[PDB]
């Protein structure tokens, strides 16, 4: 028992959503994702290769408005966001695949 | 633009899930049909009354109109 690696029971994913609202706070964030493989799979050399060509942005990278990310350029062209970043957060068994950007209260929509 | 500019609303959380993780018509008889029984009650007795009070008014002014058309022997009891 003491040289036994315990194999911990399997976590389940929902599609679902959490909405905690405060219009008293200046920004919003939103998150979303897929479930992911798990550390094990090849596939996650080809996820992070995805979320390569999407990237990430952010108000202070100069590259601007040529920005190779088409997100980012968008995200330039139409003041969509104050960010955003891509990820591909990998556990033992699985994972979260997805998205997060912070903006304003009315171009949530545009940018989602 | 209507969405956005509706409402100041603070610290109300709300969860939901995918159409996909849940059952499209759940407890139909545990939850459903009791809130139907309860909905048909909690409103009857508002509804029905004037609906039937309506449906005697018809009968009578029915039956009412084709015993007119009948005869009253006491038009006849000294007619020889």
């Amino acid at each position: 028992k003491e040289d036994a690696v315990p194999i911990l029971p399997r976590c389940r994913f929902t599609g679902s959503e959490i909405r905690a609202r405060d219009d008293a706070l200046p920004v919003a964030h939103v998150a979303l994702a897929v479930e992911g493989p798990g550390w094990a799979d090849p596939d996650n050399v080809v996820l992070h290769v995805a979320n390569a060509i999407i990237g990430r942005y952010d108000r202070t990278f100069g590259g601007g408005k040529h920005l190779s990310s088409r997100l980012a350029a968008l995200a330039v062209e139409h003041k969509l966001c104050h960010s955003f970043q891509t990820f591909n957060t990998s556990y033992s068994d699985t994972g979260l695949f997805g998205f997060h950007f912070v903006a304003d209260p009315l171009s949530i929509d545009d940018m989602m | 633009i209507h969405f956005g500019n509706l409402a100041r609303v603070r610290h109300i959380i709300t969860y939901s899930l995918s159409p996909f993780e849940q059952r499209a018509i759940p407890n139909i008889f545990s939850d459903a049909l009791p809130n139907v029984w309860r909905r048909f009650s909690s409103q009857v007795f508002k509804v029905a009354p004037p609906f039937l009070g309506a449906y005697l008014l018809y009968s009578w002014g029915t039956q009412e109109f084709e015993r007119l058309k009948r005869k009253n022997p006491a038009d006849y009891e000294n007619d020889q």
